[PDB]
């Protein structure tokens, strides 16, 4: 249901579709993760802009991962993304 | 005459549908062991009330078919008692279900003691006892009024008693339960909207989110079916309205609208649930 697009050092992941809310997001090789309330946890620097649902991070493949609900009475789901080359 | 014939056909259709649905629900809850939970007790008691009303309705269908009431006074007493049970116990059961959902969703840690199969039966008995205490007056004053015709009605010792009865029912039947229900759900919504996981696992979260939505939809259907009746009663009491031929069709319409609700509830449990649908299929097929 959700769609995740990655760009490109500077890495950026953006989400679009039919979504209700967005919970913690992350970058996997777990390399980065940011809870919906800024509570980052590494193991670079990671930032998140919740106005546009975007996550930035500043060799191998790197994937993006998000968690979401499509409604208020629905189940928690998580969406993966494509790959990128460093 | 056409009006009497169509209102009799509608009464009999409603009676058959409701009897089948509620008998199936009661049987399924009592027979199987997977279907014994805390909410199904309240669902069972609601079904029992609707079954009693469905056993009573054919006499009212008869009375509206032929304008006479030929069955006596001992039957009149029982049909008035059942109509009161239908008006009051159903809302009391919905109120207890809503309070239970509030306790289950918002306070899972502290309220673990008040949710045990031994404590629900006491609350159901208290519901029935309070409902009977509220019904007592119409049980006392029910009787037969002679128009050649006779009718099953309530002969108030008077008028002022009618205007008192309208307010007594509007206050104990619509306002006080709806305020409590509205507060429970206003608090439930904020909690769901803010939390990420309700109970620590995705399965428990998913089940909670299904049951709460089912209960909310049942309550909304009840409100939808019972609002015009009270609007009409309070409007007729407040302002002086001289009876016209148009004042009978509206009353008959709103009354049969109220009666339809009992039939509606056993249909929702099939779409909005999965255990009930599985059990209905396993039994019928």
């Amino acid at each position: 249901q959700v769609q995740l697009q990655e760009s490109g050092l500077r890495l950026s992941c953006a989400a679009s579709g039919t979504i209700f809310r967005l919970y913690d997001m992350g970058w996997y090789r777990l390399v980065a993760s940011i809870t919906s309330g800024g509570s980052t946890k590494y193991g670079f620097t990671i930032s998140r802009d919740n106005a546009k649902n975007t996550v930035y991070l500043q060799t191998a493949v790197y994937y993006c991962n998000a968690e979401y609900r499509t409604g208020i009475w629905e189940e928690l789901l998580d969406g993966w993304g494509q790959g990128t080359q460093v | 005459l056409t009006s009497n014939a169509v209102l009799t056909f509608i009464y009999f259709v409603v009676c058959i549908i409701g009897l089948c649905g509620n008998t199936l629900v009661i049987y399924v809850i009592l027979r199987y062991a997977k279907m014994k939970t805390i909410t199904n007790i309240y669902i069972l008691n609601l079904a029992i009330a609707d079954e009693l009303f469905m056993l009573g309705l054919p006499f009212l269908a008869m009375q509206v078919a032929l304008v006479h009431w030929p069955f006596g006074k001992a039957i009149c007493r029982v049909v008035m008692t059942v109509d009161g049970i239908n008006q009051f116990t159903s809302i009391f059961c919905l109120t207890v279900m809503s309070i239970d959902r509030y306790l289950a969703v918002v306070h899972p840690i502290k309220s673990a003691k008040w949710r045990r199969p031994r404590t629900a039966k006491m609350i159901t008995m208290a519901v029935w006892g309070v409902s009977l205490l509220v019904i007592l007056p119409i049980m006392i004053y029910a009787g037969l009024r002679s128009n050649g015709r006779s009718s099953c009605t309530i002969n108030w010792p008077g008028g002022a008693w009618y205007t008192g009865f309208i307010i007594y029912t509007f206050i104990l039947g619509f306002l006080v339960p709806l305020t409590i229900i509205c507060l429970c759900y206003l608090f439930i919504i904020i909690k769901v909207k803010s939390v990420r996981l309700l109970s620590g696992s995705r399965e428990k979260d998913r089940n909670l989110r299904r049951v709460t939505r089912m209960v909310s939809i049942v309550v909304a259907v009840f409100i939808f079916c019972w609002l015009p009746f009270y609007i009409f009663n309070v409007s007729s009491v407040s302002m002086a309205i001289s009876p016209t031929p148009a004042l009978k069709g509206m009353f008959d319409f709103v009354v049969v609208l109220t009666y339809a609700n009992s039939c509606a509830n056993p249909i929702l449990y099939a779409f909005l649930s999965d255990n009930f649908k599985k059990s209905f299929q396993n039994v019928l097929c």
